[PDB]
């Protein structure tokens, strides 16, 4: 998965780093946490802060 | 006043050296990405010791009920122990004796 | 060898 991942619940984001994502939606993570917890997410509209839980990769 | 951001080692220890028991803050760790570390000014020595904190700002959420694949949350952990932020950590090491006495003040005033 | 930090822990063997 080079950048291509996507979100299995409907986040929300308050403008922070995090970005308002919603359920089912594809996004580009080329971003990860020291820990693993969080998850950058890219797309269209741009970048955004992702759950490590709440995204997971496409179906390959 | 007591958060200090992007503060070198180097620096804190130049701040800390020569200051009273008491004087004490937070800092990024060097080897330690999003890591943070508290200082405290010893009898001729500082110390500084490892704290772990959340990268990006948002909170991040738990997963539904079923299995939580990597669940690791963002919460503040250092030691033995764990706290809801930086804030309530500075407080411990204030309250605790982890190091030479207990602290009084931070850095700044 | 793993001496990165302190680490308040105050355990040991």
């Amino acid at each position: 998965d080079p950048n291509l991942f996507v979100a299995l619940y409907d986040f929300v984001a308050s403008g922070d780093n995090t970005l308002s994502i919603t359920k089912g939606e594809k996004l580009r993570v080329l971003g990860y946490n020291h820990n693993g917890e969080w998850c950058e997410a890219q797309t269209k509209n741009g970048q955004g802060w992702v759950p490590s839980n709440y995204i997971t990769p496409v179906n390959s | 006043s007591w958060y200090w951001g992007r503060l070198s080692r180097q620096e804190a220890v130049a701040l800390l050296q020569g200051q009273r028991h008491g004087v004490f803050l937070v800092r990024d760790s060097s080897t330690s990405p999003g890591d943070y570390v508290l200082s405290v000014s010893e009898n001729s020595r500082v110390s500084h010791y490892i704290i772990n904190s959340s990268g990006p700002r948002p909170p991040v959420p738990p997963s539904p009920a079923q299995p939580p694949p990597g669940v690791s949350p963002s919460r503040l952990r250092i030691g033995d122990q764990e706290f809801d932020s930086l804030p309530a950590l500075l407080e411990f090491y204030k309250i605790h004796y982890l190091d030479t006495t207990t602290l009084i003040e931070p850095v700044s005033r | 060898e793993p001496g990165p930090y302190a680490q308040p822990s105050v355990n040991t063997k």
